[PDB]
């Protein structure tokens, strides 16, 4: 199966430069362009260039010259985008895509997106707090508990329940922008009130920019 | 300058129904425009190419359509999962450009939210500061009011909200509100309360707890 596997999250200060990286994995990776796409919510999707990683060619964008530079490397199946002279006004999420075609058969293979936040602040790392089960937070023998990610930048943090074996009831909101200039997140998920006693609930938090992984257990109380 | 351009910004449908999104181009591009569906948080996903026919694995909703500048992505039996947003897309010349996306938008019956109200975790406490949360679970119509009482003070300027996308199974919203005080200030005061209006409830629904529980 086909995978693009893309970098973590980053910040970056104005000016500066960063790296991004693509792994491809399930196919010859020799055979196909990727390409590289920017999405900024406050603008919409923008195609960046493409590069051959079979003999290096590249087509870009004419506004990303000077911002952005495609190379490959075929021995490790890994795609690049080095990120330059990048203002406050670059922070965006970075796509790296691919599309296989057979026979006219097209199908298209996407990386998760990397997120770049151009930023003169420090890193924090978030404080990860319970959001414990209680008699508050049970309706028709359903039972509501999460995860409260505090005070943290840049953005994103991800968050995951059992490691990803939990999936099912989540609801990771988006995270809101307090007057400190940080960030803060819930994630919560309902579960039986009845198999509280013997399942275990563990929301795992992980923020690139700090190297910050919480596994944080969410006891009733 | 190259464009393309889509009208309709936000869209609105029941399940079951048709919809079609439009999308103009500048120039002719004939059969070389693309279609893709997006989530929240997730990458895009391809739906249709040469304007006319669709990646594999997508289902036969989905029917793209246009000739030379005019382009149409169709859905029929719009589903729940096909909440997202759309764009269109020319590959014909450089360099290529995106539509500024169409966001589906899922009209359902009313559904009241249900109400949970988290106290402090004591590790928090041990900071020196105390966030109360209140939780409102899988509502419909977006619109809800929370209001945050302790000891049945209407509160302000304390507290921050945030409301989920619409759900891909249930077309619901859910929403978190986080009052946040100092620990001093939490241990001034005994009752913690949040209290919901929403079209679903006939009267305000209030969640409570006393602080030593
Ligand atoms: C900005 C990226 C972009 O434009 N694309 C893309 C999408 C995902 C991943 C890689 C590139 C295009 C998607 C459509 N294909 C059509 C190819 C085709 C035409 C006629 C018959 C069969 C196949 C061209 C590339």
């Amino acid at each position: 199966q086909v995978q693009l596997q893309q970098s973590g999250a980053e910040l970056v200060k104005p000016g500066a430069s960063v790296k991004l990286s693509c792994k491809a994995s399930g196919y010859t990776f020799t055979n196909y362009d990727i390409n590289w796409v920017r999405q900024r919510p406050e603008q919409g999707l923008e195609w960046i260039g493409w590069i051959f990683p079979g003999d290096g060619s590249t087509k870009y964008n004419e506004k990303f010259k000077g911002k952005a530079t495609l190379t490959t490397d075929k021995s490790s199946s890994t795609a690049y985008m080095q990120l330059s002279r990048l203002t406050s006004e670059d922070s965006a999420v970075f796509f790296c895509a691919t599309e296989l075609v057979k026979d006219y058969y097209a199908m298209d293979y996407w990386g998760q997106g990397t997120s770049v936040t151009v930023s003169s602040a420090s890193t924090k790392g978030p404080s990860v707090f319970p959001l414990a089960p209680s008699s508050k937070s049970t309706s028709g023998g359903t039972a509501a508990l999460g995860c409260l990610v505090k005070d943290y930048f840049p953005e994103p943090v991800t968050v995951s329940w059992n490691s990803g074996a939990l999936t099912s009831g989540v609801h990771t909101f988006p995270a809101v922008l307090q007057s400190s200039g940080l960030y803060s997140l819930s994630s919560v998920v309902t579960v039986p009130s009845s198999s509280l006693g013997t399942q275990t609930y563990i929301c795992n938090v992980n923020h690139k920019p700090s190297n910050t992984k919480v596994d944080k257990r969410v006891e009733p109380k | 300058d190259i464009v393309m351009t889509q009208s309709q910004k936000f869209m609105s449908t029941s399940v079951g129904d048709r919809v079609s999104v439009t999308c103009k181009a500048s120039q002719n591009v004939g059969t070389n425009v693309a279609w893709y569906q997006q989530k929240p948080g997730q990458s895009p996903k391809a739906l249709i190419y040469s304007a006319s026919y669709r990646y594999s694995g997508v289902p036969d909703r989905f029917t793209g359509s246009g000739s030379g500048t005019d382009f149409t992505l169709t859905i029929s039996n719009v589903q729940s999962e096909d909440l997202a947003e759309y764009f269109c897309q020319q590959y014909n010349s450089y360099p290529y450009t995106f539509g500024g996306g169409t966001k589906l938008e899922i009209k359902r019956t009313v559904a009241a939210p249900s109400v949970f109200i988290f106290p402090p975790s004591d590790e928090q406490l041990k900071s020196g500061t105390a966030s109360v949360v209140c939780l409102l679970n899988n509502f419909y119509p977006r619109e809800a009011k929370v209001q945050w009482k302790v000891d049945n003070a209407l509160q302000s300027g304390n507290s921050q909200e945030s409301v989920t996308e619409q759900d891909s199974k249930d077309s619901t919203y859910s929403l978190s509100s986080t009052l946040t005080l100092s620990k001093a200030d939490y241990e001034k005061h005994k009752v913690y309360a949040c209290e919901v209006t929403h079209q679903g409830l006939s009267s305000p629904v209030t969640k409570s707890f006393n602080r030593g529980e």
